[PDB]
């Protein structure tokens, strides 16, 4: 069969009368959660996923856009106009989100254990529905996801075009305290050595590397994210200052801001967070050196946040 | 900081020519080398130390080792005669920067070494209040040649104005150098030195202010 | 297949600004960086700039910090290296190469540059100094002199020696572009060591641009 590009249904687990956001908006647009989607597996079957070809992405993000949109409404907007709007603070707390097919057709979902994101894969199942997935907008960094059942992977349509993001998914869930932040020490530094036992056994053994980001917007050069409604912006250069072969990081909050939504600048009112870390985007720098490979925290496209939950799964047509 | 390649290299057809690339920053750093013909736009031949973008000519080698990335070009032909150049970076990686230039070319006639004659200040400029030594190079073949000037014993390279090697009558070729000072630089220092190197061979001339 | 072409390249007075353009096509022009290369007259290549395929970082050579401001646009493909001050040196053709990726990557393709030449335009007539024999001019049997003329503009000058009736050992040399903006020659011949004291040597220059012409005893020093 070929996948088709359809209208999936998202189905949520929310509740109208609770004031929180993504509940309201869910209410109206999404579904409740089946009991359970009957997992219909296959075993002598494979078939071609590629997790940068998907439109369930693509329609993930309009989703988002949607809720944003529709329910956390910006002070002013700057894209290439002016605007006056109003600013209640929202209650901003991401909820497990699926996405099921309609009838006629289904989700192809990869159950292999290692999945470099492309290519064929073994073991497929038919599901209805897509598992819980939390819309988290961070940036750097992903929080509240689903890890990696063993191991750890890493994935990108193409490790040797250094431009092209670099998607990871952990071990481990590594625990994150934001009010300034605060995260144990030891743990990031062995989920670092697990990455750097991946990314060695991709680059030819070649000395792997961290450092922070340079130059970008504050958006991207920081952790940006939401807590109850307001964004936060952290600095990770303490995660990032040692080579291989508890830390607490400062954070402000600043209402300006450029909207992941559109090529333009909106700002909120002042003021009046405790996740997982389940994933982590990151960039190459090429450059000349001849043993050293220093890779950098990236970001700022969402599509790529999606994608880290959306890889395994394809739509498919049927009878 | 600075890459440092021979100047020529002569070639009887057939033979295998090689040519060097010495920077302190090779040690971290790829080099990478380039390829430019006359009146051509350059063109890349080897990039980090060995590996070759085919298809061109494997009879290109790059052997990238220490502080020395060797171009070897296996049974050099008519064609292969150019301008090449080792690229890399400093110890930063910000920025990128150009070795001197080697000239690859079929040997025609016999090498030629080259004279020099460093002419100092003359009285008439002098009381003029201006001040040009003149290092002229004659009879040298191959064309193509380095000249570094040096006050007493130190590289100086503020002043210093360089043709490119022309063709004589004689058939063998021909530059000059020109260094501008000061009286008062000229007074100061014990002597000056123009360096001129040629393959396989570096002469100097030396001048000074007490002489005549 | 790659193309890269260039545009801006002329003829200003120094002083003046200036932008150059580089169209691009056949590669993902999004998804790499570019490096703006020099090279004046018959020299080595100098490196310029190099920018971002995002932009966000782009470095300068030291000699053109503070002048140089190299931009572009994904939207249209183009590359661009704007010139504040225009110096008498800046006179190069500027070739536009591509990177191998998109962050501080070698250089790739090349793209036939475009010339640019800044000339004052301004006429000035020459000034000949005597370069006369010494001990180790002599090399040998044999010694050399000549004469050297000095910040000229527009070439080109003759120069001949006796008004023409000395040819044998005479050699002429090319003309340089100081950093003044004008060009200084050196002419020389090569004549037997005992004829020094004995016949008289006048160097014959001719700048017609001033219509100026200038004759130049060679003597010995008094030492
Ligand atoms: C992950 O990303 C990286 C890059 O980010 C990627 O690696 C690159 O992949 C692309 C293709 O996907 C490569 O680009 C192609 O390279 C082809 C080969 O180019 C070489 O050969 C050219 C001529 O060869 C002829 O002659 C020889 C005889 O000796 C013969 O063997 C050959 O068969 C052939 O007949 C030569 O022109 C070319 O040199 C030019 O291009 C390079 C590009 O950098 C440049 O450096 C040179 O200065 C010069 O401009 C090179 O030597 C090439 O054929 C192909 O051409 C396209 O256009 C023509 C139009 O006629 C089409 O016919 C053709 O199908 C292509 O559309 C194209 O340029 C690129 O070279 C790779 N770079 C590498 C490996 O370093 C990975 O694939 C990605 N990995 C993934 C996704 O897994
Ligand atoms: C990833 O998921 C995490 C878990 O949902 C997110 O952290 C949570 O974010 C919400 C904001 O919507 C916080 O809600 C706030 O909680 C505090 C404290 O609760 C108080 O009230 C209860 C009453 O039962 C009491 O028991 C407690 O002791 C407290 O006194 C309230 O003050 C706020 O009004 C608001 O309700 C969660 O607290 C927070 N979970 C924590 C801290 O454990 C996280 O934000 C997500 N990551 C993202 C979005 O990047
Ligand atoms: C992801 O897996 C696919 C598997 O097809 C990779 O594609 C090829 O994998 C085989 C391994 O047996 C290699 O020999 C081939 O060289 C691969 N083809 C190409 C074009 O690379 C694919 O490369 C993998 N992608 C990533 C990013 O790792
Ligand atoms: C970050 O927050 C988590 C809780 O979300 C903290 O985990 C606690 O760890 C201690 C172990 O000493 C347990 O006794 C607590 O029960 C845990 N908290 C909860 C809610 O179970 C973690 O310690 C915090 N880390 C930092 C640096 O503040
Ligand atoms: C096909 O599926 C069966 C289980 O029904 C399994 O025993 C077999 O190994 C698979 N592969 C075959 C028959 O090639
Ligand atoms: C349909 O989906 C594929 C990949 O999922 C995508 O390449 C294509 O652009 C989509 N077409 C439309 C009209 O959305
Ligand atoms: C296929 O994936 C499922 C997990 O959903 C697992 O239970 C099953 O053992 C796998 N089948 C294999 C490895 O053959
Ligand atoms: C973080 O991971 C643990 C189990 O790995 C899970 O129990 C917990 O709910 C996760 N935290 C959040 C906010 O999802
Ligand atoms: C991930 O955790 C498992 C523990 O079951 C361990 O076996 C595995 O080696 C870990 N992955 C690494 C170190 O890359
Ligand atoms: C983050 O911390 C480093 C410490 O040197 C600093 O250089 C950087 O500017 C900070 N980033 C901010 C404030 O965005």
């Amino acid at each position: 069969w070929k996948e088709a590009n359809t209208t999936l249904f998202c189905a949520s687990d929310a509740k109208a009368y609770d004031t929180e956001a993504h509940n309201v908006w869910a209410t109206h647009a999404c579904v409740p959660t089946d009991p359970n989607p009957q997992e219909v597996v296959l075993e002598n079957v494979t078939e071609n996923f590629n997790m940068w070809k998907n439109h369930m992405v693509e329609q993930m993000h309009e989703d988002i856009i949607s809720l944003w949109d529709q329910s956390l409404k910006p002070c002013v907007k700057l894209t290439g106009g002016v605007i006056t709007q109003a600013c209640p603070k929202i209650s901003f707390e991401p909820i497990p989100i699926h996405y099921c097919a309609p009838a006629g057709f289904a989700i192809l979902k990869c159950n292999d254990k290692k999945f470099n994101g492309t290519g064929p894969c073994t073991n497929v199942s038919t599901v209805q529905c897509t598992h819980g997935i939390r819309p988290v907008v961070s940036t750097q960094l992903l929080l509240n996801g689903s890890l990696a059942e063993e191991e750890v992977v890493i994935r990108s349509e193409n490790f040797t075009n250094n431009v092209k993001n670099i998607i990871v998914q952990l071990n481990e869930s590594v625990q994150i305290n934001c009010t300034h932040c605060n995260i144990s020490r030891e743990k990031w530094q062995n989920t670092l050595k697990q990455i750097v036992k991946k990314l060695r056994e991709q680059f030819k053994n070649k000395t792997i590397a961290f450092a922070p980001s340079s130059g970008g917007d504050p958006e991207i050069v920081m952790h940006s994210f939401n807590c109850n409604g307001e964004f936060f912006y952290c600095n990770t250069t303490k995660l990032f200052t040692s080579t291989w072969n508890v830390i607490t990081l400062p954070c402000r909050i600043r209402q300006i801001i450029n909207m992941w939504q559109e090529v333009g600048k909106a700002m909120y009112a002042p003021p009046i967070c405790s996740s997982n870390i389940t994933g982590l985007l990151l960039t190459r720098d090429g450059g000349v050196d001849t043993t050293k490979e220093t890779f950098r925290p990236g970001g700022g496209n969402m599509k790529d946040n999606w994608r880290s939950e959306l890889y395994k799964y394809k739509v498919v047509r049927i009878e | 900081y600075e890459l440092t390649q021979p100047p020529s290299v002569s070639v009887s057809p057939g033979q295998t020519a090689r040519i060097t690339c010495s920077g302190d920053t090779l040690s971290t750093k790829w080099s990478y080398w380039c390829q430019q013909k006359s009146g051509q736009a350059p063109v890349l031949v080897i990039y980090e130390g060995n590996k070759r973008f085919s298809g061109t000519p494997a009879k290109f080698s790059g052997f990238h080792s220490g502080t020395m990335a060797t171009l070897t070009i296996s049974g050099a032909q008519v064609d292969d005669e150019a301008d090449y150049y080792c690229f890399s970076t400093d110890s930063s990686g910000q920025t990128w920067v150009f070795g001197g230039g080697t000239k690859l070319t079929v040997l025609r006639q016999p090498k030629a070494a080259p004279s020099v004659t460093l002419f100092p200040p003359s009285s008439e400029e002098l009381q003029a209040n201006k001040a040009t030594l003149v290092c002229l190079i004659s009879d040298f073949y191959p064309g193509a040649v380095t000249v570094a000037w040096k006050a007493d014993s130190s590289p100086v390279k503020a002043g210093v104005e360089t043709t490119t090697p022309s063709k004589q009558s004689n058939n063998k070729y021909a530059a000059s150098s020109y260094l501008s000072l000061t009286p008062e630089q000229w007074k100061s220092h014990r002597s000056y030195s123009c360096q001129v190197t040629h393959e396989g061979s570096t002469v100097e001339k030396t001048v000074a202010p007490t002489e005549c | 297949q790659v193309q890269l072409v260039e545009s801006g390249g002329g003829l200003f007075q120094p002083g003046r600004s200036l932008r150059l353009s580089c169209v691009a096509s056949g590669f993902s022009f999004n998804e790499k960086a570019m490096h703006w290369v020099r090279q004046a007259p018959g020299k080595g290549l100098e490196w310029v700039a190099i920018i971002w395929y995002n932009s966000i970082h782009k470095n300068y050579a030291d000699s053109v910090k503070g002048r140089f401001t190299i931009s572009r646009d994904n939207s249209k493909n183009t590359l661009y290296l704007q010139m504040n001050s225009l110096r008498a040196d800046d006179t190069a053709v500027y070739y536009c190469a591509n990177a191998g990726g998109g962050k501080y990557d070698y250089l790739d393709v090349w793209g036939r540059g475009t010339t640019v030449t800044v000339s004052s335009a301004s006429t000035k007539g020459p000034s000949v100094f005597p370069l006369a024999p010494s001990s180790k001019s002599t090399s040998g049997g044999t010694a050399a002199l000549g004469c050297l003329v000095k910040d000229y503009f527009p070439e080109p000058v003759t120069v001949s020696w006796n008004s023409g009736a000395l040819t044998s050992g005479v050699h002429t040399f090319p003309a340089v572009l100081q950093s003044s903006g004008l060009y200084s020659l050196s002419s020389v011949v090569t004549v037997p060591s005992s004829s020094l004291g004995t016949q008289t040597y006048i160097c014959n220059v001719n700048h017609k641009p001033s219509n100026t012409k200038v004759d130049k005893k060679v003597e010995p020093k008094s030492c």
